[PDB]
């Protein structure tokens, strides 16, 4: 009851997971089920080691707020979706009650605030567009995107799909949504090699890594385009079961760590560019 | 039962205007402010009002809080602390919801309840076209003398922000001896270079270096910060109006108050 399971998902540099006996300095023990085979539920939790800015954020909520944890990955899908209205992802098991929260990268929206409860976001995000090279395109509402056709040829973009991103394209912009399926990237490092490469115009996702990604890119060529101009802005949160006893302390938690300066620190420390 | 909404002056958020002869008045609502007398306030917060209002059905009467403040907790004199401004209106139950450009912290955040915020923003610094400085580090603002003055609003977050860091009490300190009543009232005695700097909300600082052409930020957000709705820590409305919050930064009606009012 003052011990907690808690999930959370691989991002950088938001949570990166490390290879392990003892998880070393800065980073702490988050186990992850890997199954044994394709043809059975058999599996084994394999020990590894993560850090990252939302693992600082952890444990500087678990110092204060007084709580232990057992931290363990994601298995079942990402962030989470709702497929056949059953929700999959970290989302998911809050939901389901697997987890008492989840940490990490995670968009807050409408959607999923009606099914779990979220803390006050602690990082600004939203939806922005990068690119490789020079371009005049506005953001997400510039006619190249929302009648592609219009063009010839057509712009070629797309987003890593499941998230709160493509969530968000497909109720807002039904003709883009289905026109940049066939660009659907596999994930964010995919999709920067497309964008170097030049089998992708633009990459829209998620602000807050996307401006980290460019903040970290040697050459400095990706940028996010409108001097990082970000649509539908919101935040990560942490997500809590609906009811949780939890939110008011990891919230007033969070709001005096920025008051500490502790935010900003935790800013520099795994945010700092060198563009 | 009908919803008593307090707000404040705070443009491009909550502009007021006098009634015209009639009693009478871009969308405008009838609010009363200082003894009070009947005026027209209209703006983004207003449009917010108006959205949040038709989307969850509710009426409403707006006023303007009437120490013109914010709001902060001090002392009582002793012992007692007390909120004043836009704080202590709705913990008393002068109102019911604040709708404002209302920062969120720790400090409110133990007695009231935000919505998700309407507006992410942070704290800059506003000053006249011929000043120059590198920002909220400079040598004349860390270590301050009457030769080189800079204020923020009174009973406002930023001065909770310079009170709560023991090595932010030099600053504090200077600030104290000129800190202004109105934001209005500040950026006016910067133009007149009664003022030389303005530390105060970007979105705020920003649209009037944007209109009044002689006034510039500098630089440079130096702090993050967020707008929310203020509740009281019941509410019945308070998960209703998140939700609200979120689904128009979702699908473009923030950002086309945005583009409306800055
Ligand atoms: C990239 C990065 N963005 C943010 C980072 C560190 N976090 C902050 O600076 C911060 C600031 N303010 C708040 C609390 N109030 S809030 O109104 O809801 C708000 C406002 C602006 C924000 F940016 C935000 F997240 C949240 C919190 C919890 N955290 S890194
Ligand atoms: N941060 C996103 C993931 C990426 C995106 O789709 O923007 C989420 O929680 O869904």
């Amino acid at each position: 009851d003052n011990h907690l399971s808690i999930v959370t998902l691989e991002e950088a540099p938001f949570v990166i997971v490390e290879d392990i006996e003892t998880c070393v300095r800065n980073t702490v023990p988050c186990r992850k089920f890997v199954k044994i085979n394709n043809s059975t539920n058999e599996g084994m939790n394999v020990k590894k080691c993560c850090k990252g800015f939302c693992i600082d954020i952890l444990k500087k909520l678990s110092r204060t707020v007084k709580f232990t944890y057992d931290l363990y990955l994601v298995t079942n899908g990402k962030h989470g979706k709702k497929v056949n209205n059953v929700w999959n992802g970290m989302i998911g098991e809050v939901v389901y009650q697997r987890a008492v929260m989840a940490v990490g990268s995670l968009t807050i929206n409408e959607e999923r605030s009606e099914v779990v409860d979220f803390s006050v976001p602690f990082v600004e995000t939203g939806i922005s567009v990068m690119v490789s090279r020079g371009t005049q395109v506005t953001g997400l509402s510039d006619k190249k995107f929302q009648r592609p056709h219009d063009y010839s040829p057509p712009f070629r973009f797309g987003t890593v799909p499941n998230g709160s991103t493509e969530r968000n394209i497909r109720n807002n912009y039904p003709y883009m949504h289905q026109y940049m399926t066939r660009f659907n990237q596999r994930g964010v490092e995919d999709a920067l090699v497309s964008l170097k490469t030049g089998k992708l115009d633009a990459f829209i996702y998620d602000a807050a890594v996307l401006n980290y990604k460019a903040g970290r890119d040697e050459g400095c060529k990706l940028v996010t385009i409108g001097s990082g101009y970000i649509f539908a802005t919101t935040g990560y949160g942490i997500a809590l079961q609906k009811g949780s006893p939890w939110k008011r302390q990891i919230d007033l938690a969070l709001l005096q760590f920025v008051g500490d300066g502790e935010m900003e620190e935790l800013e520099t420390l795994w945010l700092t560019g060198i563009c | 039962t009908r919803l008593k909404i307090v707000t404040i002056h705070q443009e491009p958020f909550v502009y007021v205007k006098p009634t015209m002869s009639d009693g009478t008045c871009v969308k405008k609502v009838i609010c009363t402010g200082p003894h009070t007398v009947p005026q027209c306030c209209y703006g983004f917060c207003i449009d917010l009002l108006i959205k949040l209002a038709r989307t969850m059905n509710f009426t409403y009467e707006v006023h303007l809080v009437a120490d013109g403040k914010f709001g902060t907790q001090e002392r009582v004199n002793s012992n007692k602390k007390e909120w004043n401004g836009m704080m202590g209106e709705l913990l008393s139950g002068q109102a019911d919801m604040i709708v404002a450009p209302l920062t969120i912290n720790n400090e409110r955040a133990q007695y009231i309840e935000f919505s998700k915020p309407f507006k992410y923003q942070g704290l800059t610094i506003l000053v006249k076209k011929g000043t120059r400085i590198t920002g909220i580090n400079d040598p004349r603002l860390r270590n301050p003398s009457d030769k080189f003055i800079y204020a923020t609003v009174k009973q406002s977050s930023v001065d909770i922000y310079f009170r709560r860091q023991v090595e932010l009490s030099t600053m504090y300190r200077h600030m104290e001896k000129h800190n202004y009543e109105s934001a209005a009232e500040a950026i006016q005695a910067v133009r007149d270079n009664k003022l030389h700097a303005f530390i105060w909300d970007s979105a705020v600082l920003e649209f009037e270096a944007s209109q009044k052409c002689d006034l510039v930020t500098t630089g440079e957000l130096f702090f993050r910060s967020g707008f929310g709705i203020g509740m009281r820590k019941d509410s019945p409305w308070k998960q209703n109006v998140s939700l609200s919050i979120l689904k128009s930064h979702e699908n473009g009606f923030m950002e086309d108050l945005d583009k409306t009012w800055v």
